[PDB]
């Protein structure tokens, strides 16, 4: 009798881990060129035809699926980094991949997971401490320099992303956009309206809040489309002919009672209207639909009404305008009412967007970006989201590190020169770690088709005993202190990178064998 | 009507794509390409004509290019990787002429005049060459080899090629050389180092006796007629009517055979040679027994048309009858020895012949059959290089100089030309920059920088300083010993321009049975 | 537009890696089969032919390979066997790892030309250094260095435990056919010592014959089976019922002759038989058949006659006993006579039974000696294993004796060459210096494979050997360390002379030449077109 159920199998020992390392390299090479200012972009197609185009590595890895364990580990680590930082995901996936590649041949001869895991963990610890100790910072606490370096880090983020002609333009845009936000830094108070047509340069920042005008019945277009200081009431109440609680029943006996009841329903409606009108507000917004009678009344009363508004829209309305959400009208007073100095139903690219500005309070913003492709606008919006993430993390800890591969060569040099005191196979394996730590600038150079060997040689010579912060320019194709080129990115990215890299290395090197069920559950 | 124009555009695009397909195999720094056939073979290849051949494609344009490459190899022989690139580049350039309202007949006439000017452009560019001048021919053939894969032993494959052209024909005057004079053999196994030459020839069959396997100063004999039992060309049967007749038949058969063998032995022969035949062949066991009793070699079953090679090499001449067989007609070679290939067969090399032979043979060995195939094709194309060199004596150095010179001077002609033809001439001028662009590209260079550098160098008017793959840029070529005959370039250009004039005229394709 | 190729083109490093992949897949598959600790690999043919094999070429030859470069490596292994016959497994591994290093290097974006020229020059320098800086003497040995060579041959084989008897046997067998070619140097007729085998009792039950044993037996028990003195008559003429000529027809109107013609059919044969039997013939050897007429006559004479005798063996035995090849009795002219001046010389011939079957055996061909080995084993497969083992050993020893030069091994040559070439490679200081460095590194696989096949701590021993060789080279004051190699008997750095581990220099030279040749061949391959199949 078969010991286990029929259909299973298992690979073991060196062959299993060799296959795993091979899978790691195969999945790694799929994004070999994305990162870098000169990045070259990829596409995917699904069975629904919703083709998606992106150069941010983590999103790319989600766009792809595997069944291999190691590659699944890689893609989930990419998920973790993206949720953690949102930049350099390409860098972390790549780097772990070449560590595993560099260690591959070591399995064929005498070597055990113990020493390699200990070396990986201790090196990761020491290098994270290095990250903390030599991370650059403003250390100035003045808002001018703070804002300047926020924009510099934003363009650093764009120093490997798609757009490169609007770096400072969009950096200042997003920095201001977040500086009209509170200390909560809520991720729901950032309106996004992708607009067809219009140049990429025409993307803008609404100081107040704008949104889309939802469908409305007849009786519109008599309302005044302009006011110079309206007052806003934020509702969540229905202005439509509705039964009381959907279960009410009416039991009368004569036509007079019938007429009294129907006129009474009308009186309820018109009394709510009277409360609203006499309240003094000039506009009303709500999730709930507005009956045509109310719209005709407000047009007759020169007042604007709108319903069926999505919640997040109303949330932004409260958070910026300064009003308060209402489910009831009976206790409407001044403190509940919002207030702004500008209302207008403007036209932005063949659409009808309701614009509310002139609010002295402003704790939320709604981006209005212009372009000609849903996919390219989506990619730009994704990069905007990435920039939001990077600045939101960095705004807490205003300490960063220079991009352009300078810091990676710094840490590689540190590990190398220190990896001459450590003993034995630990020393050799740590040297392999350090050698694997020398690819990302090389990959940037070869992305642009440059002689990366020569570039790395010269920058290593310059890093050895001739100063630090030397990065690789691509428009100049040379080496110099490109830290003063202000390509600076946060260091918690580096720490998280090392954490995930050590995690992955020790995980996959701990792999020894796997049994595969016949997977009848399909 | 437009559909003919769309067909024309489609054909031009197909030709361009086919040409671009082989854009990593040109010149000194080209790269090989696998062609695995549907059959159970495989071919590593670098020569353009070969590559073009193995694609059994169905599109007419590539077939035209294949036949063009065949014609060029017949004319010149080397590196037909370039001509396809030139043809495709001219087609792409004339796409721009077509979109700019230039009638196809007008385009063809523009090509004709461009050909006219370019002939002189190359002609004045070149300089004559000295026959028997070792260095010029050596550099020409070596640079020819540098477009192939066996360049690692060029120091060995050059002297053999040069000695071939000295010892095959006289350097006095021939205007052309018979290639079938030169002979080669390919053998599986051995090494590139084992490759060598002999001024004689080698025979494949091994002597039917092991008693004598290396004879020196032998009087070699060649025989081509039947040796078997007495039998008429026409049918018969010898009827025996008793035991005595049987006895006489046996004794007289023996007597006739030994009489013949004694005739040849009396002629002073040392080594026997028997041709191949069917239908009562020309060898008997009793003959071998007799020859062993008199210490004589024999080789049997040899080819018909090879008689001239053997007779010219050794001096022994064919006889179909014993009566015309004479002792004076013995070819005398110093040494006939059998060699071993370390368990890979036994040959027979004939050396020290006293008769003047005008044919030579060379051997090639290597770790496999494809390496020796590539070396054979390379040596054949080098022999073609030298045949063109002696055909007419004019040279042109490489380094990208010729095409850029022609490009810039056609640019000047366009500057000095008016009418519709001016822009066509400009298009010609811009066309000859593809080859240097490819040479810089596959050399791992930034094409814009180096190509513009050479363009400016030929704007200065100074030359002998062109593309250098050792310096890494534009530098001197005479020290690089990079030279090709003017004839190969002239043939390439003329064949390409005639082909493309045919192309421009042609615009319609129809499918038949 | 789309390429008219109609086939499939793969570009980039993929096919390169695929060649690597090919160079990977087979390599480790045969990895377990060379060195004193190489274990056997079992192969089952599709028709149920299970096989034992340890030498690489025999291992690979029956694999079916469709990947081109892998086929190329296949015939590379086959040639490594057919000329050298030793290192039967090492060469494919060396080439595979060389391809690994090369393809990784090109993946780091270096011009292929620099690395290919590096390959050629490094092959040349390596062969050179092997030639000069490891010269030792074999005249200090002899009749015992051959024993040690046989020991190194059997190291991975099946009889590595009982080498004391077998090595002496094989060296004496070599001495038994030692011939001279150019009258100043020796010569060996390879494949002229028939090794006929039997599913005997044990390896210790095989015996060597100072004579010759056919695959042949006595035609009938009527003949005497032990002739006192051997005057041998070798024949190629077919002794069947004589047929005059294929182009004769009889026409008889006088019937009296008719019956007498029936007589003739015998007479001629019979007559020659008398002639054959006039000279006191002892044994008759013919390729042609022998019928009842000749059988009865030979029984009446008591002289052995064997039909269906092969040809090459007949030539061997005729030369050994001094006999002569005969196809007819005709002399320099029509006189057909038999001469008693060339009869083969031997002591006696017997139809000896070995296990359960008999065979013809020749005793002491006169004026010289001859070699043939009767391989008796527990079964057929392992006996074939000794067959291959001893063939390989004879190839090794004939290479040794042709060129009396040998150096110790077990990684001794490997580590010494690696140390030289790594401490060398400053003659260029350029893009090719790194190439020479990778050559010095890539020879690390031989100690690696030996250690993994022996479960030794590879790094410690390789460091010890490398340090000794490095200090010997850079400091020639104590150059004695250059006479040290690695032995897997106990994982020891030893003077590889007491074990006798010794291999001909030409073997390493030739293997290195073909290895680098194939490596260059592949490194000048970059693109593949898969044409549509027929």
């Amino acid at each position: 009798v078969i010991l286990l159920k029929e259909g299973t199998d298992s690979s073991q020992g060196i062959p299993q881990l060799v296959s795993n390392i091979s899978a790691c390299q195969v999945i790694a090479e799929a994004v070999r060129t994305t990162l870098g200012p000169r990045g070259m972009d990829k596409l995917i197609v699904d069975g629904r035809g919703k083709a998606t185009i992106s150069n941010d590595g983590a999103t790319i890895l989600k766009l792809l699926d595997v069944v291999h364990p190691a590659a699944k580990t890689l893609v989930d680590i990419a998920k973790s980094q993206d949720a953690e930082v949102g930049d350099g995901t390409t860098s972390v996936t790549l780097l772990a991949a070449e560590f595993l590649k560099q260690v591959k041949p070591y399995v064929e001869e005498g070597l055990h997971p113990q020493i390699i895991i200990r070396a990986f963990r201790t090196a990761t610890q020491l290098a994270v401490n290095k990250i903390k100790e030599i991370a650059v910072t403003v250390k100035k606490a003045d808002k001018v320099e703070q804002r300047k370096l926020l924009e510099k880090c934003a363009m650093t983020a764009l120093s490997s992303k798609l757009i490169s002609q609007q770096k400072a333009f969009f950096a200042k845009m997003v920095v201001d956009a977040v500086m009209m936000l509170d200390d909560l830094l809520q991720l729901k108070m950032i309106g996004i309206k992708k607009v067809q047509g219009g140049a990429l340069e025409d993307s803008q920042l609404v100081a107040g809040v704008a949104f889309k005008k939802t469908f409305s019945y007849a009786g519109f277009e008599m309302q005044p489309k302009k006011y110079h200081n309206p007052k806003i009431a934020l509702l969540n109440v229905e202005l439509e002919l509705k039964a009381e609680k959907d279960n009410a029943e009416i039991r009368v006996h004569t036509v007079e009672d019938y007429q009294a009841i129907v006129d009474a329903e009308w009186n309820i409606l018109y009394d709510k209207l009277e409360k609203i009108h006499h309240s003094g507000a000039k506009v009303v917004l709500s999730k709930l639909p507005i009956g045509d009678v109310a719209t005709q009344y407000f047009a007759d009363r020169d007042m604007f009404c709108a319903g069926r508004v999505p919640e997040e829209d109303l949330k932004r309305t409260m958070m910026a305008c300064g009003g308060s959400i209402q489910t009831s009208v009976n206790a409407l007073s001044a403190d509940v009412l919002g207030r702004c100095q500008v209302f207008e139903e403007t036209q932005i690219g063949g659409e009808r967007y309701n614009f509310f500005t002139g609010c002295p309070k402003a704790k939320t913003c709604t981006f209005i970006l212009r372009g000609g492709a849903e996919q390219f606008m989506e990619e730009t919006e994704r990069s905007l989201h990435d920039a939001i993430m990077i600045v939101r993390r960095a705004i807490k800890n205003d300490s960063v590190v220079a991009g352009g591969g300078a810091i990676e060569m710094e840490l590689s040099k540190y590990l190398r020169d220190y990896s001459r005191t450590i003993p034995g196979k630990q020393q050799l394996l740590i040297g392999a770690y350090a050698k694997a730590l020398e690819i990302i600038p090389r990959q940037l150079c070869d992305n642009a088709g440059f002689d990366a060997t020569n570039i790395l040689n010269k920058l290593r010579a310059r890093h050895a005993q001739g100063g630090t912060w030397y990065g690789v320019d691509i428009n100049n194709e040379d080496i110099a202190d490109n830290f003063e080129a202000f390509v600076w990115e946060p260091a918690m990215v580096r720490i998280n990178a090392l954490t995930a890299a050590s995690e992955a290395a020790c995980l996959i090197v701990s792999v020894d064998e796997t049994i595969k069920n016949p997977r009848s559950t399909v | 009507r437009d559909k003919p124009a769309q067909i024309r555009f489609s054909n031009i695009s197909a030709a361009k794509a086919v040409a671009d397909a082989i854009r990593t195999s040109l010149g000194p720094k080209g790269m090989d390409k696998m062609i695995q056939d549907g059959k159970g073979d495989v071919t590593i290849t670098n020569d353009g004509a070969t590559i073009l051949k193995q694609m059994q494609v169905l599109h007419p344009a590539a077939r035209m290019l294949v036949e063009l490459s065949k014609a060029q190899d017949i004319e010149a022989g080397d590196g037909t990787t370039s001509v396809v690139i030139i043809a495709g580049s001219l087609l792409d350039s004339c796409t721009k002429l077509l979109q700019k309202g230039i009638h196809p007949t007008i385009i063809s006439e523009s090509f004709q005049k461009a050909l006219e000017k370019g002939i002189e452009i190359l002609t004045d560019m070149s300089r004559p060459v000295e026959l028997s001048d070792r260095e010029t021919l050596l550099n020409s053939a070596t640079t020819s080899l540098n477009s192939k894969v066996v360049s690692q032993y060029s120091s060995l494959l050059s002297p053999m090629s040069v000695n071939a052209v000295m010892k095959v024909i006289d350097p006095a005057t021939a205007t052309s050389v018979d290639l079938r004079d030169i002979k080669i053999v390919k053998k599986l196994g051995g090494t590139i180092d084992d490759c060598e030459l002999v001024e004689g020839l080698v025979l494949t069959q091994k002597v039917s006796n092991s008693g004598i396997t290396r004879v020196e100063k032998a009087k070699i004999g060649l025989i081509q007629f039947c040796l078997s039992a007495p039998k008429t060309d026409m049918d018969n049967q010898i009827v025996v009517s008793d035991y005595a007749q049987m006895d006489r038949v046996l004794r007289e058969e023996r007597a006739y055979i030994l009489n013949l063998v004694k005739q040849i032995k009396k002629t002073g022969c040392n080594v026997l040679l028997i041709q191949k035949s069917i239908l009562r062949d020309a060898l008997s066991d009793l003959a071998l027994h007799f020859l062993n009793k008199m210490k004589i070699m024999v080789i049997k079953d040899i080819e018909r048309e090879d008689i001239e090679f053997i007779c010219k090499t050794i001096g022994t001449k064919p006889v179909a009858h014993i009566d015309q067989f004479t002792a004076d007609m013995l070819g005398s070679a110093e040494l006939a020895e059998e060699v071993n290939l370390n368990g890979s067969g036994k040959l027979l090399k004939i050396t020290g012949c006293a008769s003047p032979g005008k044919t030579v043979t060379i051997v090639v060995r290597g770790s496999n059959k494809l390496v020796i195939e590539e070396a054979e094709r390379s040596i054949h194309d080098a022999l073609c290089v030298i045949r063109c060199l002696v055909k007419k004596r004019a040279l042109i150095a490489g380094g990208g100089a010729p095409e850029i010179e022609l490009a810039l001077r056609l640019t000047e002609y366009s500057r000095t030309l008016s009418g519709m033809e001016s822009y066509c001439v400009r298009a010609f001028a811009d066309a000859m920059e593809v080859i240097p662009s490819t040479l810089a590209e596959n050399a791992g260079l930034n094409p814009i920088s180096t190509v513009t550098e050479l363009r400016n160098r030929h704007a200065q008017g100074e030359k002998t300083a062109g593309i250098n793959v050792r310096k890494g840029g534009i530098s001197n070529i005479l020290e690089e010993l990079v030279v090709q005959p003017l004839l190969v370039s002239v043939s390439a250009l003329t064949l390409a321009t005639e082909t493309v004039r045919s192309i421009l005229k042609i615009d319609d394709v129809v499918n038949t049975r | 537009g789309p390429l008219s190729v109609f086939g499939d083109r793969s570009t980039g490093e993929t096919i390169r890696s695929q060649n690597v992949m090919a160079a990977a897949s087979i390599a480790n598959i045969v990895k377990s089969s060379l060195g004193p600790v190489g274990l056997d690999k079992m192969l089952v043919d599709d028709i149920g032919d299970v096989t034992i094999t340890n030498d690489g070429a025999t291992i690979l030859k029956l694999l079916e390979v469709e990947h081109p470069a892998a086929k190329v490596l296949c015939e590379l292994a086959d040639l490594q066997d057919k000329e050298v016959g030793d290192g039967t497994t090492s060469v494919v591994i060396i080439a595979a790892e060389l391809l690994k290093n090369a393809d990784e290097l090109v993946k780091q974006k270096i011009h292929p030309t620099s690395v290919i020229s590096g390959y050629r020059l490094a092959c040349k320098e390596a062969v050179r250094y092997i030639n000069e800086n490891l010269i030792v003497n074999t005249d200090e040995l002899g009749r015992d260095c051959l024993i040690n060579a046989a020991k190194t041959s059997m190291s991975s084989k099946i009889i590595g435990i009982n080498g004391d008897f077998f090595a002496n046997m094989v060296v004496d067998a070599v001495l038994a056919i030692k011939y001279t070619d150019i009258r100043g140097q020796p010569r060996y007729p390879v494949n002229s010592v028939n090794i006929l085998k039997a599913h005997g009792r044990s390896q210790m039950e095989s015996m060597l014959i100072s004579g010759y044993a056919l695959n042949c037996v006595v035609g009938s028990q009527g003949m005497p089976k032990r002739i006192v003195n051997a005057k041998i008559a070798c024949l190629d003429f077919s002794l069947q019922k004589t047929k005059m000529k294929l182009g004769v027809q009889v026409v008889i109107t006088d019937p009296e002759k008719l019956d007498q013609i029936r007589q003739r059919e015998s007479d001629i044969t019979k007559e020659r038989i008398q002639k054959i039997l006039a000279t006191g013939a002892n044994v008759i050897l013919t390729t042609g058949g022998i019928d009842d007429m000749c059988l009865k006559y030979f029984v009446e004479a008591g002289a052995m006659a064997v039909r269906r005798v092969l040809k090459r063996d007949l030539k061997r035995i005729a030369k050994a006993s001094g006999a002569t090849i005969l196809s007819t009795l005709a002399n320099l002219e029509g006189e057909e006579t038999f001469e008693a001046a060339m009869l083969g010389q031997a002591e006696e011939v017997v139809q000896e039974r070995i296990c359960d079957d008999e065979l013809i055996l020749i005793k002491n061909t006169k004026a010289r000696t001859s070699a043939s080995i009767i391989l008796r084993g527990a079964n057929d497969f392992m006996c074939d294993e000794m067959e291959r083992s001893l063939h390989d050993a004879l190839c090794v020893v004939k290479r040794v004796l042709e060129s009396k030069s040998v150096v110790p091994g077990g990684g001794a040559v490997e580590a010494a060459l690696s140390i030289y070439l790594e401490n060398y490679a400053t003659s260029m200081g350029s893009r090719e210096q790194l190439a020479i460095a990778e050559f010095a590194r890539s020879l690390l696989v031989i100690p690696n494979t030996l250690a993994v096949n022996a479960a030794q701590d590879s790094t410690d021993l390789v460091a010890k050997l490398r340090a000794f060789h490095n200090e010997a080279q850079v400091n020639p004051e104590r150059k004695n360390l250059k006479w040290i190699g690695l032995d897997l008997s106990n994982g020891k750095p030893r003077d590889n002379k007491q074990a006798g581990v010794f291999e001909p220099t030409i073997v390493k030279v030739k293997s290195l030449k073909f290895a680098t040749e194939a490596a260059i061949t592949i490194l000048r391959i970059d693109d593949l077109i898969k044409l549509h199949p027929e």
